[PDB]
């Protein structure tokens, strides 16, 4: 989904304007905008090579189809693997985020890079992380990717 | 591959319109032309009631009297509304301007409540069998049962009304009060067509088509609307457009939440849509199943209410997302943030009736061309969500909605070829059967039939998420019957 990946290109190595504009096209909420801004400031503090290695991880991950999760009755639009990366990064332990990365066979560089992101994301408060989740769910049902 | 249903009920000389199940007893109630039937869970008759035909004319008001209405002739009475309530069956025909009545659960032949001289606030259902009527039973702030009614336009009765089932004066039954209505100016032009009504939490929800007179297209469009389940005005009423693959499948047809032993009413609405008010018939048509979490419906409606009350219909970025619908003299306001908590369901000074410019969007879980879905039920087996979908050609499709699926049905069965499946599809108590209804018959269909494969190999070849090979028993069964079980859908092992 090109228009989602330049949301990712601009998050990790481009200006907050280009990031905010890559996000805006998905018609985000306002909860999603402040939380998207808080994340961008943390992604800014990362040195370049971490981000460059993150982009390769992020885009190596990059299939979407809606299903209903077993036992829970939950609607997921994405893949179980992608959902796992999403929730462990934003709502679970560093160790569980780590194991979700190992699904996509990263090298040592993407590992240590993603571990810094997770360390960083964990400084956000609870509700912004939750908004970033509702934001990625928004992206998948967007009639952009389909 | 599915056997013939084991149990059928087919009324001689009449057509079927609606099915209602009493969950306390499991008793089924059937509304047919000139008939009401009471059925055991094995589809054997307990009671039959004649509701017609009656001396009638749409130009006359009931009581219809020969010397007073000379052009009245015998008129067949197809059933327009059939609902179980805490102490009664609610029954509305299409004759006599859609007046209703209440009958004793378990003793259908016993009339409990029927106004003798109904007035014009008691004409409930569409008095045209072509036009659709939907309803919802719920309790008011004092525990008194209420009837929500969604009534399409007939060739001037509010499209949505909240009517009292047990008013203290029995003659007032089924009437709505002055404000317990959605006041719509141009009924004929909006041309509501109602598909379903359902309650969840503190709200009542309606699914319908109507012309989008506000936009340039004035095209028929799918909506969900929400009203506070006890706000007996329509202060809280808010409409949301519904998009399935962005409106490619424009016409909502049927919808259900998951129902099973594990949950009686799930949180995810599964709606069937068709491309285009009727769907394109035959190969040209196509259908989709779109899932909407009800929590997403509620967030969009909340945001719409919040924008209209406190930001003159604007979202946080200043964009125009909410407005007043149906040409009602009312505008989005800039009320104090305080009023959101003071008036969660609004008041007489809050904007009304509200609507979203922003649609609720969903991606199809299945796109099926050449199929016109008309019926949706959803259940759960061993944690798997399975959809049962009926179509216009009298076919019942079973579909796995879990991860890894690609939307193809794992079984299709012919029920009554060419006859639409009724959207009043519903399960029995144990979720072992589906009650499938067409205009001709009521069939009791087993959700699966694993026992028909006596050998491991055939058990596993005929993939069906209900079924698997029970090694110690040497049967093809549901997991729950296997006191080591090879799931036919994804088998841990083989037969050798
Ligand atoms: C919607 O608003 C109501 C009342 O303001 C609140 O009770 C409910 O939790 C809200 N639901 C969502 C999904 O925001």
């Amino acid at each position: 989904c090109p228009s989602f990946q330049r949301v990712i290109e601009t998050l990790l190595m481009d200006t907050p304007s280009s990031y905010e504009a890559a996000m805006e096209l998905f018609s985000p909420d306002q909860d999603m905008r402040e939380a998207g801004a808080q994340l961008k400031k943390l992604v800014d503090t990362l040195p370049q090579k971490p981000r460059e290695s993150i982009i390769k991880l992020m885009e190596k991950i990059a299939g979407w189809r809606p299903y209903i999760e077993r036992w829970t009755g939950r609607l997921i639009v994405g893949s179980p693997s992608f959902q796992r990366v999403i929730e462990t990064l934003l709502m679970d332990t560093p160790s569980s985020y780590e194991a979700a990365m190992e699904l996509f066979s990263p090298d040592q560089d993407m590992r240590e890079a993603g571990a810094q992101l997770k360390k960083l994301v964990d400084t956000l408060p609870q509700k912004p992380r939750e908004s970033i989740i509702k934001l990625m769910e928004k992206i998948a049902q967007s009639s952009l990717c389909n | 591959l599915q056997p013939l249903p084991p149990t059928a009920f087919t009324p001689n000389g009449t057509y079927l319109q609606h099915l209602a199940r009493d969950p306390t007893s499991g008793t089924l109630y059937l509304g047919a032309t000139n008939f009401l039937f009471q059925l055991s869970p094995g589809l054997q008759l307990e009671a039959t009631v004649s509701t017609g035909p009656v001396l009638d004319s749409r130009d006359c008001l009931p009581p219809v009297m020969p010397d007073e209405c000379p052009q009245a002739q015998p008129t067949n009475n197809p059933n327009q509304l059939l609902l179980v309530s805490p102490g009664a069956l609610v029954v509305c025909g299409s004759v006599h301007q859609g007046v209703c009545e209440q009958r004793r659960l378990g003793q259908l032949e016993q009339l409990l409540l029927r106004p003798e001289r109904p007035g014009d606030t008691q004409y409930v259902a569409a008095n045209d069998p072509a036009v659709s009527t939907v309803g919802l039973v719920a309790q008011g702030l004092a525990g008194e049962p209420l009837l929500f009614v969604g009534r399409g336009y007939t060739s001037g009765i509010p499209p949505i009304t909240t009517r009292a089932l047990w008013p203290p004066d029995p003659q007032a039954a089924f009437s709505y009060e002055e404000t317990a209505k959605l006041a719509v100016g141009r009924l004929s032009e909006y041309s509501h067509h109602f598909v379903s009504a359902f309650a969840r939490g503190a709200s009542a929800y309606f699914l319908f088509l109507r012309r989008d007179l506000q936009a340039q297209s004035r095209a028929f469009r799918a909506y969900v609307s929400r009203v506070c389940l006890r706000d007996q005005h329509y202060y809280s009423y808010v409409e949301l457009p519904l998009a399935c693959e962005g409106g490619r499948y424009g016409l909502i047809q049927a919808a259900a939440v998951a129902t099973s032993r594990e949950v009686a009413h799930g949180e995810v609405l599964f709606a069937a849509f068709s491309s285009a008010p009727s769907a394109a018939a035959g190969a040209s048509g196509a259908s989709a199943l779109c899932a909407f979490p009800l929590d997403e419906v509620d967030r969009l409606a909340n945001r719409t209410r919040d924008a209209c009350y406190t930001r003159e219909g604007r979202a946080e970025d200043g964009t125009e997302v909410a407005y007043i619908e149906y040409d009602v003299n009312s505008d989005c306001a800039q009320l104090p943030v305080d009023t959101l908590d003071a008036y969660p369901c609004g008041s007489d000074h809050t904007p009304s009736p509200m609507a979203s410019r922003v649609p609720l969007e969903a991606t199809p879980i299945l796109e099926w061309p050449g199929i016109q879905l008309t019926a949706v039920a959803v259940t759960m087996e061993d944690g798997h969500t399975i959809a049962f979908l009926g179509d216009s050609q009298g076919q019942l499709h079973r579909v796995y909605l879990g991860p890894g699926s690609d939307g193809h049905p794992y079984s299709t069965q012919s029920i009554q070829q060419g006859s639409a499946v009724s959207r009043d599809l519903t399960f029995d108590g144990t979720f072992e059967h589906l009650y499938v209804m067409t205009q001709s018959t009521l069939l009791k269909v087993p959700v699966a039939s694993c026992a028909q494969h006596l050998d491991c190999a055939s058990c596993l070849a005929h993939r069906d998420p209900y079924c698997g090979w029970c090694v110690l028993l040497g049967r093809c069964s549901r997991r729950s019957e296997c006191s080591q079980w090879l799931w036919s859908f994804q088998p841990e092992l083989g037969c050798l």
